[PDB]
């Protein structure tokens, strides 16, 4: 079909221009949520 | 090979002293009940059967059941086909149709 | 000129017929997806007698993306960028069994946080 | 998958909303349970290398069938992807409960797996009804009042509620999740207090309509996965 | 002198013990149960519900071995635990006159073997073995009712199968159990809720408060919701 | 052992029911793909519910799985209702079992969960790429081609039986019977793992 | 004869008595197809429990295997009307040093299991209203052959004709 005829006209990402043993890491993610706080929802340690 | 009748049979089961038509004995399908013997019963016999082919009965032949009473030989080709009728593809059509009903 | 994975792909479609969905061809070269991409159309491209073909996901989205099943059809996405081809199936049905594989050599975008033994 | 290649860039990391495993609760035993659970530890050890994970049971995936309920850890999960939460204790992946105010230095986000507004949307209704664009608004509804939603809430044994923890709670984030609807609806209102946007997201066998959230300019992204 | 509806077999101990399936057409199937002037007094329930339930079985279609895996099931049943305790309530004469049925539920057995006859608290909060038990007078009493009305006839012995079954991952197990009998708790609380509807105009909210509060001494939902909530304090 | 005809006995269920899916024998909108039917499934199999029909399936696999030395091959015949003539006879095999050593290694359960799932996506493929025509109207019986078998005369001999497992040994000597004793044949892809050598082939009329 | 004459004779009658159920020939509940097993078979096994009808099938086979030895092609035609052909041939062809007891005894199994799979299905065109009547020699008919008996010394062709 024309559907591989489109892979064949985007010969301009070989790779996508990356290293691909190099992991971009994409989050500098912060999370302040999950260790200084009681989750208050969570259960009880004792009554578990 | 002139046969007996042709609804009168039952008559005739009646004339001899039989059942005119047999209603059964309530039976064990699974033979390990009954505790493995016709014996465990009231103080008079009832004898409870078994429609498994374990407490069958044979044919009786005149006046004798027969087996082989001899050694099953070994076979070296040999194909075995199963036995139990299997469940149709009406059958499970018509199971299917009762799904919505 | 990489039959390198080609014969491998060989086996895994007709020695024995488990299809590859994606992970086998990463587990093997660890090329980029565009280039399993390029790699997965050269093995369409040179096809010899495919049992079935495969159908594939359309790289132009428009807020889609879709398993392509209407083949013949367009589905949503007509003025078409692109499509990365995979799965590559002898059933009827596209369905692979899903196993835990290498992934540490294989991963393309690692962990926001990296995992510790501690 | 690419966008080539900024869908990398906008994803973070993983939040599933309840519904881990679909299944009905009288026809089930031992091993197809783990069946199931084994193949979404297939699914959470394929992904976790690319993108770390928060889970939550709660509605028909295993759980105490109410809003505060304890996530089950150490089930879900297969000897391979077992020793993870050992090893990494609440970085790449923790147990969460149906409510959970995930907060990126103050952005809270609240969390609801459906069942607390699906069953006043479709179980539990014979009034107040002049369908998604109706369904939305139940939700706004039980965010405005933080009220009781549900018909058996807070169902345990010991310490259901010490003045402490309502099950819909009573600080306020900046945007509420809630799940299984049959469309997508996805808008925001302002209120006196904060700012919050509106997050349905569809049960996955009604087509999916999976979504991108937050935290750039507050802005959610669907995409359609059918 | 009518036909009044025949019976195709006739268990026939006694006077006035008749039971068949009777059926007054041939038009008719599935032939009605009769249970007129029959001798199998208190009335315990389910003594009479599986005396029903194997002739019915024993009279579809006359055989012996679903009846051995149905009285198998209902001592597993007595044995193992799942018991509705609507099962067994007696009932004595101590206080015409309707200071009866007094609470008196006597399938809890004993923990210690220490009181005499005194299974008495129908909804007492404690554990297993102190709402079920196999080795007692009652199981005597409950061998008693298919043996002399039934099995008599036909010889076999039900006491025979009660000595046959009287001798013969895990904490998902327990977590998969616990949401096993927790649907069924609030299948149970939705059972009762949209009994007590009754009561409130409309309301739901607070159905859960009045539904727990429902004590009946026969209620076939009731016992079962004592027992679930007997578990949820361990 | 204990897990190796548990991983034949579901081996042998996805087998049967794959070849009564792709026969039509049943109609396919009680079939369903799943993994649960009893144990865990290699691949998502149509498998129709119908509980007296799986409980013949199940039973079938436990009197071929009950002799286990005897079978070298296990196979399935296909009859029409028109006649009794051989429309397909599907080959399975026994050779060179774990179980007749009872050798305790070696388990590899996802290497022969992965050669068993070939061997059924062989199945499939063999079972598409012949044509629906005349879709309705075929039927189902077993057929066992084995080395050195025969136990049918254990009903006989005049013996007396006491034990449940040996009710259902002799309802195993009695469901089977010798018959009697090539037009196509075609190659099918069998899974070699090295404990459960299973060579599968089909057979055309 | 030569030792395939008991188990001929009993296949025969039991043949017989099969044909004479699930044809009805006589009332179908008019049967036992509980105490009796022919051979070692799962299936029912329904003679008519009539002592003068077995006595008189008895006879029949009886005396068809004592002309066995220059026996010619068996049949059994059920009749009520205007047929006038063979229903269900099992043709004895008479055979003839081979010993074959045992797999003999199992051959008349799967002769017995052709014969099943030719009764359970088959269809119902009347209850009751046909007699049938053995001879050697309804809108249509219709061919179906059964199994042979090839392990057996002498091989029986077991056509059945229907209608
Ligand atoms: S337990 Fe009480 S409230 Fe519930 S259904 Fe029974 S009678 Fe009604």
């Amino acid at each position: 079909h024309m559907d591989a005829l489109l892979t064949k006209f985007n010969e301009d990402r070989s790779l996508q221009d990356e290293n691909l043993s190099q992991p971009r890491t994409r989050v500098r993610i912060v999370d302040d949520n999950l260790y200084n706080k009681s989750n208050p929802f969570q259960l009880c340690y004792k009554k578990r | 090979e002139p046969p007996f009748g042709y609804q009168d049979i039952l008559n005739k089961l009646e004339d001899e002293g039989f059942p005119k038509i047999d209603y059964k004995d309530p039976f064990f399908s699974n033979p390990v009940d009954l505790e493995n013997k016709p014996y465990a019963y009231a103080g008079k016999r009832f004898e409870i059967s078994s429609t498994h082919v374990s407490t069958r009965i044979p044919v009786q032949f005149g006046g004798e059941t027969v087996s082989v009473y001899n050694k099953p030989t070994f076979d070296m080709f040999s194909s075995w086909k199963y036995a139990l009728k299997p469940p149709t593809y009406d059958a499970v059509q018509k199971w299917y149709n009762k799904v919505p009903s | 000129m990489d039959q390198k994975a080609s014969y491998f792909i060989n086996e895994k479609l007709f020695t024995e017929v488990k299809p590859v969905l994606f992970t086998d061809l990463i587990h093997h070269l660890k090329i980029g997806p565009s280039m399993a991409k390029k790699l997965m159309f050269d093995y369409y491209k040179q096809t010899t007698n495919a049992k079935y073909n495969c159908v594939v996901i359309c790289c132009y989205k428009d807020q889609t993306i879709k398993i392509i099943h209407d083949l013949s059809n367009i589905p949503q996405q007509d003025s078409i960028i692109d499509c990365f081809i995979y799965a590559f199936n002898p059933m009827d049905s596209f369905i692979p069994y899903y196993d835990i594989i290498d992934q540490k050599d294989c991963l393309t975008i690692k962990n926001s946080y990296e995992l510790k033994v501690s | 998958i690419n966008n080539k290649i900024d869908d990398i860039s906008l994803i973070g990391r993983l939040l599933i909303c309840g519904n881990s495993v679909d299944f009905d609760i009288k026809s089930v035993n031992k091993d197809e349970l783990m069946i199931s659970l084994t193949e979404f530890s297939k699914f959470l050890h394929n992904i976790l290398p690319s993108i770390s994970v928060d889970i939550m049971p709660g509605t028909n995936d295993p759980s105490d069938k109410s809003l505060p309920q304890q996530p089950f850890h150490k089930s879900l999960f297969d000897k391979s992807l077992e020793s993870y939460f050992n090893g990494s204790n609440k970085e790449i992946l923790n147990l969460v409960t149906n409510p959970y105010e995930f907060s990126y230095n103050g952005v809270d986000v609240l969390a609801v797996s459906g069942k607390n507004i699906n069953d006043i949307c479709k179980y539990v209704i014979p009034s107040n009804d002049n369908d998604i664009e109706h369904r939305l608004d139940l939700m706004e509804c039980t965010m405005k009042w933080q009220n009781i939603a549900p018909t058996a809430p807070d169902t345990l044994w010991c310490y259901p509620y010490t003045d402490k923890d309502p099950f819909v709670l009573d600080k306020w984030p900046h945007v509420y999740i809630v799940a299984n609807q049959p469309y997508f609806g996805t808008r925001v209102v302002e209120i006196g207090g904060k700012n919050i946007k509106i997050i349905s997201v569809p049960e996955f066998s009604s087509t999916g309509m999976i979504i991108l959230l937050d935290l750039e300019t507050l802005e959610a992204e669907t995409v359609k996965i059918d | 002198l009518k036909f009044e509806k025949v019976y195709h077999p006739s268990i026939l101990i006694s006077k006035k013990r008749y039971v068949g399936f009777s059926y007054e057409s041939p038009s008719q199937t599935l032939p009605i149960f009769d249970a007129k002037g029959i001798e199998t007094r208190d009335g315990i329930p389910a003594q009479q519900k599986i005396i029903e339930k194997c002739i019915r079985l024993l009279f579809q279609t006359k055989d012996l071995s679903k009846i051995k895996k149905y009285l198998q099931n209902e001592f597993f049943k007595i044995q193992i635990g799942k018991v509705s305790a609507q099962d067994f309530c007696f009932a004595k004469e101590v206080k015409p006159q309707y200071k009866e049925r007094i609470p008196y539920l006597v399938v809890k057995g004993k923990q210690g073997q220490l009181l005499r006859e005194r299974c008495v608290s129908p909804e007492e909060f404690l554990e297993g073995e102190n709402l079920e038990l196999d080795s007692e007078y009652y199981i005597n009493k409950i061998l008693i009712p298919p043996l002399d009305r039934l099995f008599n006839l036909i010889g076999i012995n039900v006491g025979n199968w009660a000595q046959e079954i009287v001798k013969s991952t895990t904490t998902l197990s327990f977590l998969i159990k616990k949401l096993k009998r927790q649907k069924e708790y609030q299948t149970l609380k939705t059972v009762c809720r949209t009994c007590s509807y009754r009561y409130t105009s409309d309301a739901g909210i607070e159905n859960d408060h009045i539904a727990s509060k429902c004590n009946s001494y026969d209620c076939p939902v009731f016992y079962s919701r004592v027992k679930a909530e007997r578990y949820l304090r361990d | 052992n204990r897990w190796v005809e548990k991983w034949l006995r579901v081996y042998l269920k996805c087998y049967i029911n794959l070849i009564l899916f792709y026969r039509n024998v049943y109609p396919p909108q009680s079939f369903d793909y799943t993994t649960y039917q009893s144990f865990n499934l290699p691949q998502f199999v149509p498998i129709n519910r119908h509980p007296a029909l799986i409980d013949y399936i199940e039973e079938l696999i436990l009197d071929v799985l009950s002799k286990l030395t005897h079978v070298y091959r296990f196979s399935i015949c296909i009859i029409n209702k028109k006649n009794d003539l051989c429309i397909e006879k599907y080959v399975l095999d026994f050779s060179e079992l774990q179980h007749v050593d009872k050798d305790d290694q070696i388990i590899t359960e996802t290497e022969v969960f992965d050669e068993f799932r070939s061997s059924l996506n062989s199945l499939i493929m063999h079972l598409e790429k012949l044509p629906k025509v005349n879709d309705d109207t075929i039927t189902f019986e077993a057929v066992i081609n084995a080395i050195e078998l025969e136990l049918g005369h254990k009903l006989d001999r005049n013996r007396r039986v006491d034990s449940l497992e040996e009710k259902a040994e002799i309802e195993r000597d009695s469901n089977w019977v010798k018959c009697q004793e090539k037009i196509k044949l075609t190659s099918l892809v069998g899974s070699d793992v090295g404990p459960l050598i299973i060579h599968q082939f089909s057979e055309k009329l």
